[PDB]
C-alpha cells in the first residue's frame, strides 16, 4: 500500500484553494478517509471524515466552510480564514479489529504571503 | 465533549528505569483507547490500537493494559533509540463525542 | 376475546440482534393501545404524528411490529431525519413514519459476569440502506482492486462483529431493547383500532 499527495503552497485570503490528495493503489470509493492538521509546535488536530456512503462530518472549528470530495481524494477551502496554516495529512484510521490498517500521507504546506 | 490531560510532559531519565504515562477521560470513554507513538518530522504509526492488546510486530518492551475511564502506560527501560513522543487518542466518529487528541509527552 | 398478543412481543427471552430484527403482521384485533403507559416503568415514549389521545379513537387495518436490542446512546439514531452507522447500514427508517418508538432498559436480564457474545452488527458496506429490506447473507468484503481470494489477508474483512457486556460499565453502553410500530395507509375496510 501507498499515498501520495500533492499541491499547495502561496495564497490570498478571501480566495479558494484545492488540495489534490490523489491517491493511488488505493480503492478511495469505499474507505473511511480521514483529513488531520498539524499545526507548528502544537497538538494535532481533526478535520474531516468519509463514509463509504455520502456522508460527511466536521469538527467544531471548521464549520461549513470546507468541503471533501470522493480513484483520489479532493479538499476544497473557502473564504480562507488567517488562523490556518501548517502540514496536512490523508489518513485511513483503523477501524475493527484487524492490524495494519493505518497508513498516512508525507506532508504539505501552505502560507498566506503577498 | 471529552477533555483529555496527560501525566508531565518534560520527562528525562536514565536507562533501565520505568517511565510512565496516564491518560484521563472526562466524558465516561470506554476503552477506546489508541498509543500513537510519533517521531519529530515523520506521521505518527499506531502501536497500541484497543487497551490491552498490542499491535503485532514490535518486540515486547512496553507494557501497557488496562480499562475504564483512567489509563496507564509504561515503559520497562528506554533504549537511546527509542527516545520520541507518545499521544493519546480516543478513536471515534459518532454524532455524540468527535475524537480528540491529546497534549502529548516527549520523552 | 381476541387480544392482539402484545405480551408475546414485549415478554421474550430471547430478542433478534440488530442485522436480523423481526416484523409481525397484526390484524383482526380489539386491542388496548392505552395499556403500555401502565404496563410496566418505561424509560422512553416517543411517537410521531398522531398523539396519544388519538391511537384508540381512528380506526386502522394493519399494524406492523419490530423490534432488536441496541446500546444506550444510539437511541436517538432511530428516528426521521437522521444519519449515522445504524441508520445507514443496519436499519434504515423513511421520510415519513406514523409509528413509535419504545425503549427499555434491560441490563439486569441479559449481561451476566462472563458477558453475551451473542449479538452482533454490521460495520461495513458498499452501498446505502434502503427503506424497509432485511438481509442475513454475510461474506468476505473487500477494499482493494486486486479479486479477494479464499484467504482474506491484508486486503479482506470479517464484515461482522460482536458486542461485549459487563455489569458495572457506565450509563451510557448499558444495554436497551428497543419495539418500533407502524402503521399503514388502507383501502380495505378496517379490522384493528380500539376497544369500547
Amino acid at each position: 500500500v501507498q499515498l501520495v499527495e500533492s499541491g499547495g503552497g502561496l495564497v490570498q485570503p478571501g480566495g479558494s484553494l484545492r488540495l489534490s490528495c490523489a491517491a493511488s493503489g488505493l480503492t478511495v470509493s469505499s474507505n473511511y478517509m480521514n483529513w488531520v492538521r498539524q499545526a507548528p509546535g502544537k497538538g494535532l488536530e481533526w478535520v474531516s471524515v468519509i463514509y463509504p456512503g455520502g456522508t460527511t462530518y466536521y469538527a467544531d472549528s471548521v464549520k461549513g466552510r470546507f468541503t471533501i470530495s470522493r480513484n483520489t481524494l479532493y479538499l476544497e477551502m473557502n473564504s480562507l480564514r488567517p488562523e490556518d496554516t501548517a502540514v496536512y495529512y490523508c489518513a485511513r484510521p483503523i477501524y475493527g479489529g484487524n492490524a495494519g490498517m493505518d497508513v498516512w500521507g508525507q506532508g504539505t504546506t501552505v502560507t498566506v504571503s503577498s | 465533549d471529552i477533555q483529555l490531560t496527560q501525566s508531565p510532559s518534560s520527562l528525562s531519565a536514565s536507562v533501565g528505569d520505568r517511565v510512565t504515562i496516564t491518560c484521563q477521560a472526562s466524558q465516561d470513554i470506554s476503552n477506546y483507547l489508541n498509543w500513537y507513538q510519533q517521531k519529530p518530522g515523520k506521521a505518527p504509526k499506531l502501536l497500541i490500537y484497543d487497551a490491552s492488546n498490542l499491535e503485532t510486530g514490535v518486540p515486547s518492551r512496553f507494557s501497557a493494559s488496562g480499562s475504564g475511564t483512567d489509563f496507564t502506560f509504561t515503559i520497562s527501560s528506554l533504549q537511546p533509540e527509542d527516545i520520541a513522543t507518545y499521544y493519546c487518542q480516543h478513536y471515534d466518529d459518532l454524532p455524540n463525542l468527535p475524537p480528540t487528541f491529546g497534549g502529548g509527552t516527549k520523552v | 376475546t381476541n387480544l392482539c398478543p402484545f405480551d408475546e412481543v414485549f415478554n421474550a427471552t430471547r430478542f433478534a440482534s440488530v442485522y436480523a430484527w423481526n416484523r409481525k403482521r397484526i390484524s383482526n384485533c380489539v386491542a388496548d393501545y392505552s395499556v403500555l403507559y401502565n404496563l410496566a416503568p418505561f424509560f422512553t415514549f416517543k411517537c410521531y404524528g398522531v398523539s396519544p389521545t388519538k391511537l384508540n379513537d381512528l380506526c386502522f387495518t394493519n399494524v406492523y411490529a419490530d423490534s432488536f436490542v441496541i446500546r444506550g446512546d444510539e437511541v436517538r439514531q432511530i428516528a426521521p431525519g437522521q444519519t449515522g452507522n445504524i441508520a445507514d447500514y443496519n436499519y434504515k427508517l423513511p421520510d415519513d413514519f406514523t409509528g413509535c418508538v419504545i425503549a427499555w432498559n434491560s441490563n439486569k436480564l441479559d449481561s451476566k459476569v462472563s458477558g453475551n457474545y451473542n449479538y452482533l452488527y454490521r460495520l461495513f458496506r458498499k452501498s446505502n440502506l434502503k427503506p424497509f429490506e432485511r438481509d442475513i447473507s454475510t461474506e468476505i468484503y473487500q477494499a482493494g482492486n486486486k479479486p479477494c481470494n479464499g484467504v482474506a489477508g491484508f486486503n479482506c474483512y470479517f464484515p461482522l462483529r460482536s458486542y461485549s457486556f459487563r455489569p458495572t460499565y457506565g450509563v451510557g453502553h448499558q444495554p436497551y431493547r428497543v419495539v418500533v410500530l407502524s402503521f399503514e395507509l388502507l383501502h380495505a375496510p378496517a379490522t384493528v383500532c380500539g376497544p369500547k
